[PDB]
C-alpha cells in the first residue's frame, strides 16, 4: 500500500545561462503532449493518489533534433549553443569516454536479450554495424539545420553527460502496434554516485518528441522540488535502462545461450531497489 | 486552436493558438521551438505569405491547419 | 505476392508485395500504413536482419511468409 517516489528539483543552470530561471516562466507547455500522455493515464496519475503532490506539465518540445538535449536546458536559450554542445558530449563520451567500454557492454547485452524476442541473432559484424550507426546519430552532421533524432541508449548516455538521473514518463505501447522503449529510469551507473546530481531530470516522450517535466509551482519559481513517482499507475517498478553489466569475462556467444550465466547478471527487485537509493532520494508514501 | 508548423526535414511543430493571433505571436511560438528569431522566419498557408500586422483569420487559418515554415 | 509482418505486439500486417520489391520497398510500404519511417524499422526473417538493398529474391519467400518488424524508436 506504499509507493516509491522521489522528490526533485529543476537544474541550477545558473553557469550556463544566469536567466535560465525566467526562461522556465517565459516558456510555453506542450499542450499536446500533456493531454496525450494524461489521458493515457501515464502522466499525473500520482495527484489523487497521492497529495502534496504537484501536476507535472511538459516544457515545449522542438523540432530541430534536438528536443532531448535541450529539455536539459529548460529553456529556449538551449537552441544556439547547449544544445548542441550537448549533442557534441554525447558524440564524444561513446567514441572516446573513459566508460565507453562498459557502455558498450550494457548496450550489447540488452539488445542481445532483446532479440530473443524475434529470434533475431546478430553477426560479429552486425553488432559492429549497429554500435556505429548509434554513433552516427549522436553526430552533428546536418539534415535550419536539423538533426539526426537519437534512441533509447542515447538517452542513457546522457545520464553520464549530465551526470544525473533520467526519469522518462512515456506510453508503453504505440498507437498496441509496437512498444515504446523510452519510458523508464536511466542512471548514470558509470559515474561514481557521490560524483552525481542527486535530484533527476525528469522528462516526458510522446510522438517522437522529448520534453522536461516541470510542476507549476517550478516553473513560476515559487517552490524548487516536485515528485515524481518510480512506479507506474499499476504500481510497478519502472525499467531499468541498461542496468545490467555481465561484465569483462562475459563470452557472448556461449553466455548469452547459457540460462544459469544469465540468471546470475539478471538484476533482482532488492538490486534494483539499491541502485535507485544509490543515485536518488526515494522516498516511500503510503 | 491547434495548428501545425512544417520545416523541410525537421520535425512537425504543433502549437496552440487563437484565431485571433498576430503573425508575431506565432512567430514568437515558433522561435521557443525552432530557435529561429521570428526576422528570420518566413511562413506560408495556402500559397500565402503571413505577414506581420495581420492575424490568422485575415488568411482564414482553420483548425488543424498547417503552416511551412522557411528561411 | 502476400506477406505478413509481425510486430512484438502480436499485430499482424498484410502487406501487398512481389519478389522484385527489395527491403528498402518494403519498409516504405510499411511506412505507407503505419507512419513509421524506414530508417527505425528493422525487418527479420528467419532470424537474420534483412538489409534493405538486397531484394525479397536474395532471401527466401511464399504466399504465406512471416516476417517480424522491430523498431528502433528515435525522439
Amino acid at each position: 500500500m506504499e509507493m516509491p517516489i522521489c522528490a526533485f528539483q529543476l537544474p541550477d543552470l545558473t553557469v550556463y545561462n544566469e536567466d535560465f530561471r525566467s526562461f522556465i516562466e517565459r516558456d510555453l507547455i506542450e499542450q499536446s503532449m500533456l493531454v496525450a500522455l494524461e489521458q493515457a493515464g501515464r502522466l499525473n496519475w500520482w495527484v489523487s493518489v497521492d497529495p502534496t503532490s504537484q501536476r507535472l506539465l511538459p516544457l515545449a518540445t522542438t523540432g530541430d533534433g534536438n528536443c532531448l538535449l535541450h529539455a536539459a536546458s529548460l529553456g529556449m536559450w538551449g537552441f544556439h549553443d547547449r544544445d548542441l554542445m550537448l549533442r557534441k558530449a554525447l558524440y564524444a563520451l561513446m567514441e572516446k569516454g573513459v566508460e565507453k567500454e562498459a557502455l558498450k557492454r550494457r548496450w550489447r547485452w540488452q539488445q542481445t536479450q532483446q532479440n530473443k524476442e524475434s529470434g533475431l541473432v546478430y553477426t560479429e559484424d552486425e553488432w559492429q554495424k549497429e554500435w556505429n550507426e548509434l554513433i552516427k546519430l549522436a553526430s552533428s552532421e546536418p539534415r535550419e539545420p536539423v538533426y539526426e533524432s537519437l534512441e533509447e541508449f542515447h538517452v542513457f548516455v546522457l545520464a553520464h553527460v549530465l551526470r544525473r538521473p533520467i526519469v522518462v514518463v512515456a506510453d508503453t505501447m504505440l498507437r498496441a502496434f509496437a512498444p515504446i522503449p523510452f519510458g523508464g529510469i536511466y542512471l548514470p551507473l558509470e559515474v561514481p554516485a557521490s560524483q552525481c546530481h542527486r535530484s533527476p531530470l525528469v522528462l516526458a516522450y510522446d510522438q517522437a518528441h522529448f520534453s522536461a517535466l516541470v510542476s507549476m509551482e517550478q516553473k513560476e519559481n515559487t517552490k524548487e522540488q516536485a515528485v515524481i513517482p518510480l512506479t507506474d499507475s499499476e504500481y510497478k517498478l519502472l525499467p531499468l535502462h541498461f542496468a545490467v553489466d555481465p561484465g569483462k569475462g562475459w563470452e557472448w556467444g556461449k553466455d548469452d545461450s547459457d540460462n544459469v550465466r544469465l540468471a546470475s547478471v539478471i538484476l533482482s527487485l532488492e538490486v534494483k531497489l539499491h541502485l535507485l537509493h544509490s543515485y536518488m532520494n526515494v522516498k516511500w508514501i503510503p | 486552436m491547434q495548428i501545425f508548423v512544417k520545416t523541410l526535414t525537421g520535425a512537425t511543430i504543433t502549437l496552440e493558438v487563437e484565431p485571433s493571433d498576430t503573425i508575431e505571436n506565432v512567430k514568437a511560438k515558433i522561435q521557443d521551438k525552432e530557435g529561429i528569431p521570428p526576422d528570420q522566419q518566413r511562413l506560408i498557408f495556402a500559397g500565402k505569405q503571413l505577414e506581420d500586422g495581420r492575424t490568422l483569420s485575415d488568411y482564414n487559418i482553420q483548425k488543424e491547419s498547417t503552416l511551412h515554415l522557411v528561411l
